[PDB]
């Protein structure tokens, strides 16, 4: 009874890669999707220089070794959150990829907000949505900037509410408030499609694992 | 609903469908006045 | 939040000139909250009525709760000197039985 | 497993060198009226105008020829702290690629 | 009741504090996950500042040794009349074949750059590649 619930929720945290997210991606796979391509040196943020492999004739290149390490952590965190039945909200303001990101959230079984973000959505949730509204447990920022080249309002407002954020950060973004930054290209369609696939496969695996874990432990109770 | 946190889940759920329809018509490829004496709903 | 207590630190009657009313008055209240066990916060509430400004500040401050580290539960871990804007503060760690010897607001 | 450093050294984009006045092959993925959105293998797409000659030939998926100018159009202006970018590339459409 | 102070600490440290304070009685579901698999860097606020005086960034300009050869090829013959295909991961351009042959001759031991550049042009001419020495 109580032992089974402890097994379902506490056993997953005793393994470094419980969901085997390492196999989903590789440095070679990321390089095919152009995840190493950054903005010009003029557009560079000072807090992104750690993640930048170098400047190839004006275009910053993103180290895909740091990206692989950080992406492993971010996918690992996103899976445990999905395993525990947490709410995951995808957030982006890029209108080229608005339909793709809304389609991904629907495929995963999660939520997407790709439209104009209302001031107070998280800091004033009860008024906007209702008294007992449950806020997201994780926000994934496929794009961390809005369409005026400023940080998305939900980055600061998600920290105010103490919500962890998994965000794709490019060479012109500010990763300081992103809990799990993933350095990588955010503009190319091939990069965004790769990231959307990874987050969708990861979330579906974690949800499937929970069902199997519950069936095995549940069956033991009669058996 | 997956668009609950947008604040207009039904307006954006409808705008999601019509934008997906447009994409398939644009990807896949007569007179358009199939209906006359009609107006768009207010 | 029965374990939290609220204290007033300043009540001010600021004024905004308006064409309709000429001089219009608002009550600006600064309050602090704490549970006496390491957690405390402050906020400012403004309203036209003093009772409303008290409610606004009191419930706003509960959303800005710092946790303050106490050495053995009775003093700060080390001397602290800082300047915030033009205000200078020089705090000193003291032994038990020394008591609070500080600005009345700091005592509060 | 090949290292990222090796991948970058032998990458087609690293071989291209400077992208000014280079010739590249692109693919039309989006068309809005007479505006063609062309992916030439870089970070940002370019946007060209449908040529008067053989206008009907330029449909989605059509591979074309281009003369790159910039991979990203950016420029710092008076009083700016960062370069303003329009998230677009600069290229001159030369015409369709011969399938051969 | 919370800590809407996003410029002091991090979501994890502020959540740790609210639990020690006595205000948050139930752990968030994401908390234990962060404890076991934290990020590489702690997500703490830092105000961006400009560099002043003689402070400079630390970004290495990416220049391989082939660029010395490639620069000469583009200045002498321009870009190959064949168009670059940046969608083929194994594309070999006219210039990249020039640099592969120039390297091969350099392995043999030729030390003169002038010798390696005119010999490589002859080898590609035998291969049949159309190299135009366009000064224009
Ligand atoms: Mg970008």
């Amino acid at each position: 009874g109580d032992d089974f619930q402890s097994r379902i929720l506490d056993t997953p945290l005793q393994h470094s890669d419980f969901f085997n997210v390492k196999e989903l991606f590789s440095v070679k796979s990321l390089f095919e999707a152009r995840v190493h391509l950054g903005h010009k040196a003029g557009c560079r943020h000072r807090f992104m220089e750690p993640y930048i492999f170098g400047n190839r004739l004006g275009q910053d290149i993103i180290d895909l070794d740091q990206t692989a390490l950080n992406l492993q952590l971010a996918l690992n965190f996103t899976a445990h959150v999905a395993y525990r039945k947490g709410i995951i909200l995808f957030v982006s303001r890029n209108r080229q990829f608005s339909h793709l990101i809304e389609t991904t959230a629907q495929a995963c079984g999660e939520y997407a907000h790709t439209r104009y973000f209302k001031g107070g959505l998280l800091t004033n949730a009860q008024l906007l949505f209702g008294p007992s509204v449950r806020l997201p447990d994780l926000i994934i920022f496929l794009h961390t900037l809005n369409n005026v080249f400023e940080p998305h309002v939900a980055v600061r407002d998600a920290a105010k509410m103490n919500i962890p954020t998994v965000g794709i950060v490019d060479t012109n973004c500010n990763p300081c408030l992103i809990t799990y930054p993933i350095p990588g290209n955010d503009d190319s369609p091939q990069a965004i499609q790769l990231f959307c696939k990874l987050f969708r496969t990861t979330i579906n695996r974690a949800k499937e694992k929970r069902r199997q874990m519950e069936a095995l432990h549940r069956l033991q109770s009669p058996k | 609903h997956f668009l609950f946190y947008t604040g207009k889940q039904s307006y954006y759920s409808l705008m999601h469908d019509v934008y997906g329809k447009v994409m398939q018509l644009e990807k896949h490829r007569a007179e358009s006045r199939d209906l006359i004496g009609s107006r768009w709903l207010i | 939040y029965e374990d939290f207590d609220t204290r007033i630190l300043e009540v001010r009657n600021v004024f905004n000139m308006t064409a309709k009313e000429g001089r219009k008055k608002s009550v600006r209240v600064l309050v602090a909250v704490g549970n006496g066990n390491g957690a405390a916060g402050f906020a400012i509430g403004k309203a036209a009525d003093r009772g409303d400004a008290f409610r606004k500040a009191k419930n706003r401050a509960i959303h800005y709760l710092h946790y303050i580290e106490r050495y053995e539960g009775h003093t700060i871990f080390h001397d602290i000197s800082l300047r915030f804007k033009r205000t200078q503060i020089r705090m000193k760690k003291q032994p038990r039985g020394y008591g609070l010897r500080c600005h009345r607001a700091i005592i509060t | 497993v090949e290292s990222f450093a090796s991948m970058l050294r032998h990458s087609p984009l690293t071989q291209l060198g400077p992208a000014k006045d280079k010739l590249v092959i692109g693919r039309i993925f989006h068309i809005v009226e007479d505006d063609l959105y062309i992916d030439f293998g870089g970070k940002f797409h370019c946007v060209c105008k449908r040529p008067d000659v053989d206008g009907e030939k330029y449909q989605r998926g059509t591979r074309v020829r281009l003369r790159l100018l910039d991979l990203e159009l950016t420029s710092r202006f008076l009083g700016g702290t960062t370069d303003t970018t329009i998230l677009e590339a600069d290229a001159v459409l030369l015409g369709l690629q011969e399938i051969r | 009741a919370g800590s809407r102070l996003e410029t002091v600490g991090s979501v994890f440290s502020r959540t740790r504090d609210l639990m020690r304070a006595g205000v948050l009685k139930e752990k968030p579901l994401w908390y234990d996950i962060y404890k076991a698999f934290p990020p590489l860097r702690e997500p703490v606020f830092r105000r961006p500042r400009l560099r002043y005086g003689k402070a400079k960034a630390d970004i290495q300009d990416i220049f391989y040794q082939e660029d010395q050869i490639r620069a000469k090829f583009f200045a002498t013959y321009g870009s190959g009349q064949k168009a670059f295909d940046l969608f083929n991961p194994n594309f070999k351009s006219t210039c990249q074949r020039f640099v592969e042959k120039y390297t091969e001759l350099q392995n043999l031991g030729e030390t003169d750059e002038e010798k390696l550049f005119v010999e490589t042009g002859k080898a590609l001419l035998a291969e049949g590649i159309i190299l135009r020495r366009v000064r224009e």
